[PDB]
């Protein structure tokens, strides 16, 4: 429209109305210029590739990218906390986006001074991928998401993708996207952009723990009609085989028939938080538990979604079964466990087994008289007819949704890192130039209330009483923002 | 401070009773606490309250508290309930003070 | 007055120096010197006895 | 043991020095229960030396100790800390962390009768005073 | 309506019309004070606990329960008998549930010399949870259930629930509930009560045994199998060859389906002598483990009981075993109960037994021969199909599903009709009418009531649809 | 016909593993080292961000479909074992006593890239012309490679971390897999057993399952 | 209510009394037995217009119990006037319900 | 009404509605002379 | 209802949790019906 | 810490009318005690 016009207004609010909450979030951007223009290959014999399961072949493009997937983009920590504590069940229904302000720098750097000047005639190239033709990079929990703290100013992230390889070398499948081959829009300083996008269909994530657990369905005062083999032999001496047959009932509850059994297993080594309990060896990637494909070894990180730890075992966590977040300026390589936020998910036990545990025991062999009944220990157990499960939970620093592969088939497509699953997710001389602007993403909110009738009070989600240097979610002295725990969303309890 | 005798014999099977004696300003208006310590080891609690215990202690260790005078009965002695036992509860006087027994050294004859 | 003139509340915008050509997470603590001038008009009627 | 309570800070102190101890807390929540230290001298039994409130607005410490010594603890950062100063002989022991069993919060007050006694201790730490 | 008149009749038959079933049940309930009017906390230690995988934490409640969870409620043997020959399957369609005639009975024992009265002025709280807010415990498999013959008279069971726990205390997350605190209804001798449920969508039970096995669905094919990896005895005969696969070698053919899962269970004969001496009730069995508890795995994955030509061996837990008419509680021999086996799925499904296959091991070489291993337990693979366990007339009807982000095949593993929303649990108690006040005020609660119980009719009835 | 999926008739252009952005970090984390060096008593924890020059141990959403490994023959005869090992050393299963092939079953890639003289036992259609899965190893383990490693026990300080391979997995949640491949001389479609159930209808040998066939 | 508000108040009132039960105790020879009496009548009357004594805002015992499964005793409705010592005056009131 | 006629049933709840809150409570009770 | 613009999460009542031979406003094993504490009504906040 | 003395009702504060003393229980709202003490509280103060 103009230069001297402003192209929109600075919108970030979350309104909370009936069973909706919509969550308004926007944010300064800033976008330099990456690969100088071009499109470079990039492979791992770059970087020397001595490792197999490492080796990748792929292109780095000269765009950008605007990911706002992560929770704590579109939520503070208040209105998380309104969310967690009051509901069973969320999910996102509709999303609005709109880029405004635009504006377009010139940096011109004569002898060993710079100057940064406004160049008008510049534009800015924008285009989204509704066909979902571009690889999608968004579901791997990648950084450059909206920071949390709407007063930062934040860095677009360098967009590209990988695709097929044999070792550093390309193969004939190898494909190449080349993104000026996509009709985009180009905006001046008085343009502005806004598209919006409607969520297919995907289930209430369950924002509670379950009170029951699966074992403990039964009524704890009457006796079961089936029967179970209690005694196979008589007492001490030869030839005291025999069948004795008691009710199942109040008395043994490990032995009563259930309708159900506990979800999948895939097994996980222990680590301790107490450095002493461990091994005196380098297991990280040795111990691992893996899953290889054509060749590479992938770690199971974190896998399925299984209990953390037994009841009462705090210390203790899956070597590569959680989530782990970084603290606010930690240090990218070789940090310790201070540094470092592991989550856990303690609240599935009801219905998932432990991730150090066994799923549990069979038989081996054949009883005779010469040979005594043997079981052997289940590592790993696939799903059995009569199985439930829980997700993993979702965070205020996790990830919202992920897109579903596209593939012949998939079961429970529900993403492992937690959240949404979904398969339609949301001259070689130039100047010196950036751009910078104004975004701001708008997501409605669909909640399911808590219909309880638990007689006495809930957990919640409660700030600490206690004085402290600094208030937990906000600025320091210094005006660092940062968030001192991992957040979960399950508080509220429901019946098994 | 709270007298214990120094130590305590039994024999596996056998009930044998600990106890402590105290003034008015501790064992007669305080709970009474009682700790079980083997040496080289951290104390362990075995009875709160005068009579009440802590889940994951076996029910033969019974605590009874009368006047100003509190007992601790073991009965089932076996040979891992030899150790040293300390009485506590909280003294009013001299500015309000916990308050450890001397300690007892139950021994398991035979 | 429970409900007195409302605080009015302004600031500048941000505006970002130039961003290095290699992604980092950090946020930008480079900026612009910037300041803004204009003008403000407020029109109060006071009724008499 | 959800429960888990570690002193640092223990070592060999010529006597009229002074050294600081600290227990790190975890597996419960810190600020609602009353932490005490209880020391043992060798081939001798278990002394109360000092107890704080969840809070840490009120403190008690026992006779021989007071004055000297001076006990704090850090809510945001779970910690139990123990300051020592005028050291003298007599103070060699294992010096133990102890959590208050007895749950409370600012709904109600801190009683000192209730909120000291312990039910889960510390490993404990050696701290020797000679010249 | 009124005390001089009945509030309902004797309905106790079953009509066929076409491929709709109705059968119309009808007892009469003896339901007595259940903990006097108190809900208790019942925990491991209360029983004497010492056993970890034994461990509980729950409460008792005053409150009774109506339960018509087994087919001979409904199901007379002739009923059965027609069901089961003619028709391939059935499922449930609507359930209509009448409680009339209430009856209530005042005790006034005084040194013996019991007398019993009529108390025309009590009333009987009865409520339904539709919004299945309270614990669900009628897919357990419980007793208590309308006995399967008309004329006898049962006694109500009581009504309680199990929460979390560690060993036998009580985590923060565990609930309690107050079935007091549900709007109910209240009824006098003269007042009746009933309400009206629809089945929700499920599959109809396949009652049969399939003419064909999985393997032999061949018609007695262009794809080869590789026949000979040597010529003969010697050095360096190594070889590839390949072969029709044909009728004269039907284990080897290609095949689009396999058979259904497998979790192996033990093997136990009825013949004892050919049994071990020793006790392997416990350890030889196959459990799950959840929270470090150990569970047994009963009945587990549908399985066939035993192979062809086998009748004295039965799974150790893969089965349901029922008692007979007048059985004895604790170890009880083994012709007084009736052990079921499950031999018409064998058609799709592995023997309970038996293993599932063999894998490769390892890779072959000129120095390695091709090494396999047993497949004890098989998880789902693309491509099985498998049968459902059988429905008997002494069986379960229906379970509920577990409120969950994820369930496989709900179908509930005791056999019969898996739903989200079952049948709802009927809760009735009697309500408390206590004895003369002290006549000076005192704030605690009255601990002193009436001897006092209720009698009435019930009636069920369930609408089927038939294949 | 009655209403059935699309056979997808594609070879995917990226890997299960590989679809994360290569420029930018996850702000996730993993276990980089259990002991500081060579010693004694040198436990310690250490974390690194999982990133771009160490692309295995990122977390992920997806991992691959089930596995049931066949055993390797190679073409070349010589580099095979000197013995009988067709029926023997061959993936069955047994129903009812009876001892089947298990042929093809589950689809998986019938060998590793780069590795073509070797082909899966009883895992291919042998028309003679020994068909190859190769396509779908983007998705599909390999057959004649076990599904990974599992944890066997429970570290301690007494104790070394020990795994185990896994040579069958059956359905978790979170996997994702590739049908078989449809041929000129392949078949069209197969009735679905009459069942209470089965899992993922699609035929083994290829093609479209179908309920109410021809 | 206490964690998701900043204010409440009540605005509607209902009270319902209802499945009347009078019992009459038979005390013979030491023995008690306790039948219905089905013609006696209990009274029941609200004070609307405030003319009695208002003993409710005295924090007193004998109110509903919190849990719903607990049987509570009425309590005795008795009322103070002014006075001198244990002595009436002359301007003390008697009610009579 | 009626001897064997019961004059009402029991309600015990909390429907959270909106910006209001209704509650309900039922007991039973006992007036001796 | 609360319309408050903080941006820190506000202190709520909670249910402690951690093992005990009962929870909290419930029965006991002879079933009485107890209370632990009171519970007062002010844990959200607004602006002086 | 407590004076060795009874004043439960010698040292409560109370008001007068018409020659009686009455104890000021609970009285005018008042905080119960400054932050970071939790080991005080008013004599009839507080509901108790």
């Amino acid at each position: 429209d103009g230069v001297g016009s402003s192209s929109g207004n600075w919108h970030c609010d979350s309104q909370w109305l009936g069973d909706r909450v919509i969550t308004t979030s926007t944010r300064t951007w800033a976008l330099p210029t990456y690969n100088n223009h071009l499109y470079k290959q990039i492979s791992n014999s770059t970087s020397g590739g001595s490792s197999n399961d490492n080796a990748y072949f792929g292109y780095s493009t000269p765009w950008g990218y605007f990911d706002f997937n992560r929770f704590h983009c579109h939520f503070s920590p208040r209105d998380w906390q309104r969310l967690i504590n009051n509901n069973w069940g969320f999910r996102p229904k509709r999303l609005n986006f709109k880029l405004f302000n635009i504006q377009v720098k010139e940096v011109t750097d004569n002898n060993g001074v710079k100057t940064i000047a406004n160049n008008l005639t510049s534009t800015v190239q924008v285009f989204t991928d509704s066909d979902y033709q571009l690889p999608y990079v968004l579901g791997s929990a990648h950084e450059g998401c909206l920071p949390p703290f709407p007063a930062d100013v934040f860095m677009i992230p360098q967009y590209g993708y990988l695709t097929l390889n044999d070792g550093s070398q390309a193969v004939g499948r190898s494909s190449f996207y080349c993104l000026e081959y996509f009709p985009s829009q180009m905006l001046r300083t008085g343009n502005n952009f806004q598209f919006s996008y409607e969520f297919e269909n995907v289930p209430f994530h369950s924002s509670y723990a379950h009170s029951q657990s699966l074992d403990r369905l039964m009524n704890p005062l009457i006796d079961q009609y089936l029967y179970y083999l209690s005694k196979t032999i008589n007492g001490s001496g030869q030839n005291q085989q025999t069948l004795k047959f008691s009710v199942a009932g109040p008395s043994n509850m490990a032995v009563q028939g259930r309708n159900y059994i506990p979800g999948p297993s895939y097994r996980q080594q222990r680590v301790s938080t107490t450095v002493t309990q461990n091994n005196n060896s380098e297991f990280a990637w040795p111990g691992a538990s893996s899953w290889a494909l054509n060749g590479r070894n992938s770690l199971m990180n974190p896998g399925p979604a299984m209990a953390s730890h037994k009841e009462g075992e705090d210390r203790f966590f899956p070597l590569s079964g959680s989530l782990i977040f970084g603290k606010q300026g930690t240090g990218r390589d070789n940090v310790d466990a201070d540094k470092v936020m592991i989550t856990n998910e303690e609240e599935i036990k009801t219905t998932n087994p432990v991730a150090t545990e066994s799923y549990g025991q069979v038989a081996t062999n054949h009883q005779s008289a010469q040979a005594q009944a043997q079981t052997g220990w289940v590592q790993n157990q696939g799903i059995l007819p009569g199985m439930v499960w829980q997700d993993r939970d979702v965070y205020l620093q996790g990830p919202i949704w992920a897109k579903i592969p596209h593939t012949d088939g998939n079961f429970h497509p529900s993403p492992l890192m937690g959240g949404f699953g979904m398969k339609h997710p949301p001259l070689n001389s130039f100047i010196t130039q950036y751009s910078t602007g104004q975004v701001s993403v708008e997501i409605e909110w669909e909640l399911q209330k808590e219909n309880s009738k638990r007689w006495n009070p809930e957990i919640q989600y409660t700030s600490n009483y206690y004085k402290s240097n600094n208030v937990e979610f906000a600025v320091n002295t210094e005006g660092v923002y940062s968030e001192p725990r991992p957040i979960g969303t399950r508080y509220l309890t429901r019946n098994l | 401070v709270l007298t214990q005798p120094p130590s305590a014999s039994g024999t596996p099977g056998q009930r044998v009773t600990i106890s402590c004696s105290g003034s008015s300003s501790n064992i007669g208006s305080n709970y009474v606490y009682w700790y079980q310590q083997i040496p080289g080891t951290a104390p362990k609690l075995l009875i709160y309250s005068n009579n009440q215990r802590p889940s994951g202690v076996p029910d033969r260790f019974s605590g009874s508290k009368s006047g100003t005078s509190a007992s601790l009965a073991i009965s089932g002695l076996r040979s891992e309930d030899e150790a040293d036992y300390y009485c506590a509860a909280w003294d009013d006087s001299l500015s309000g003070n916990w308050v450890f027994g001397g300690g007892t050294k139950l021994t398991v004859l035979g | 007055m429970k409900h007195p003139p409302p605080q009015i509340l302004i600031k500048n915008t941000p505006v970002p120096a130039d961003p290095p050509t290699a992604f980092n997470k950090d946020k930008l603590n480079s900026f612009i010197t910037q300041y803004s001038t204009g003008q403000v008009s407020v029109e109060i009627e006071w009724e008499l006895q | 043991s959800e429960v888990q309570l570690l002193e640092s800070g223990g070592g060999l102190v010529q006597p009229g020095k002074s050294l600081r101890l600290s227990c790190a807390a975890s597996g419960f929540s810190f600020s609602n229960y009353a932490m005490s230290w209880v020391r043992q001298a060798p081939g001798k039994g278990l002394e109360w030396v000092s107890g704080i409130s969840g809070s840490g607005g009120s403190t008690n410490y026992a006779e021989s100790v007071r004055g000297r010594f001076t006990i704090s603890r850090d809510n945001s950062k779970n910690t139990l800390y123990l300051e020592m100063n005028s050291l003298r002989v007599e103070d060699t022991a294992v010096y133990y962390c102890a959590k208050g069993m007895s749950y409370y919060d600012r709904s109600g007050y801190f009683w000192a009768k209730y909120h000291y006694g312990m039910d889960v201790w510390g490993q404990g730490i050696t701290v020797t005073v000679s010249s």
